């Protein structure tokens, strides 16, 4: 049961990069995958969610737009395009894996809470320079 | 015992009631999306309503009390060794649904609990009396989350007891209609429906 996070690393701002966590053991059909973030100093604050029901994408208001979570489920791997990266995103980007998205949702849970999550990845540095 | 807790409690519609009110729910809508009053204000609710909640609950409707996630959530365990927790589990109730509501993201039912249903309940933190949140998802907008229903109708009744209720703008046959502003829209019912329902656990 692992995920292992990727494609991270220095970019200047405006700049782009797409992370990927190549998801193991567990199925992007039985699970949702959440993309966390996590500062300096700051809590993991939710930046993407896709849950398997296909109609469960979020995005935090922070990167709703500019931010693109995907799956290929043939290849059990989730994706996360970050354009015009500031560096107020820098921070480790962890991605989470839970077992009860959308199920929570409709049962008093928010997306972005990671505490609900059952599987965290190892974290990819991003880093936006200034 | 904590670890054995359920990913969350409430109130299951039963599946007359559940029907009964989701019938309700879409009536509302489709009423709400040809009542003129309604399509003045559209530049406040957008950049068919049935379509825009089209993200529905895929069951029976349910009006929750305690996320748990199966213990870990927090006060979790202390909701669970409630004496009234324990006792009226897989007991049924009897709710009360008060208005129906419409924001630009979610559309939903009002709960108004009894003193001893009120029991069992654990920015809109501040102000209202205890139960307020308390409600049923009917739709959601495609990017939105189900939470988000419980937050607008504490969001309106922190409106309507604030004053900013506004005068009736329609009438509907179930109730009067009132518009708080910003595309946020609320049916509050002739006669309160009554919806059965059952208090237990959700698993997987
Ligand atoms: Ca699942
Ligand atoms: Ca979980």
């Amino acid at each position: 049961v692992q995920l292992e996070e990727s494609g991270g690393g220095l970019v200047q701002p405006g700049g782009s990069l797409r992370l990927s966590c190549a998801v193991s053991g567990i199925t992007l059909d039985d699970f949702g995958i959440g993309w966390f973030r996590q500062a300096p100093g700051k809590e993991r604050e939710g930046v993407a969610c896709i849950s398997p029901g296909y109609e469960h994408i979020y995005y935090a208001d922070s990167a709703k737009g500019r931010f693109t979570i995907s799956r290929d489920n043939a290849k059990n791997t989730v994706y996360l395009q970050m354009n015009n990266l500031k560096p107020w995103d820098t921070g480790v980007y962890y991605c989470a894996a839970d077992n009860d998205l959308p199920d929570r949702l409709w049962g008093g849970s928010d997306w972005s809470d990671p505490s609900p999550y059952d599987y965290w990845g190892q974290g990819t540095q991003v880093t936006v320079s200034s | 015992e904590k670890d054995f807790l359920p990913l969350y409690f409430g109130w299951f519609l039963t599946k007359k009631s559940s029907e009964t009110l989701r019938k309700a729910g879409q009536v509302f809508l489709e009423e709400l999306g040809n009542h003129k009053a309604f399509k003045k204000e559209l530049r406040h609710f957008i950049s068919e309503l049935v379509s825009y909640f089209g993200k529905r609950p895929p069951g029976v409707l349910h009006c929750t009390t305690k996320f748990c996630d199966y213990g870990k959530a927090a006060g979790a365990e202390e909701y669970a060794q409630q004496e009234v927790v324990k006792r009226s589990y897989g007991k049924a109730f009897k709710l009360s649904i008060s208005a129906l509501f419409v924001t630009p993201k979610t559309a939903g039912a009002q709960v108004v609990l009894t003193d001893q249903e009120l029991q069992l309940w654990p920015s809109a933190s501040e102000g209202l009396p205890p139960g307020s949140r308390a409600h049923v998802t009917l739709g959601c907008a495609a990017d939105v989350q189900p939470v988000q229903t419980g937050l607008d109708l504490l969001d309106i009744l922190q409106q309507v007891k604030g004053g900013s209720q506004g005068e009736a703008v329609g009438e509907l046959p179930r109730g009067k209609l009132y518009s708080l502003g910003k595309g946020r829209w609320m049916l509050s019912l002739t006669k309160k429906m009554e919806v059965k329902a059952i208090f237990t656990g959700y698993y997987g």
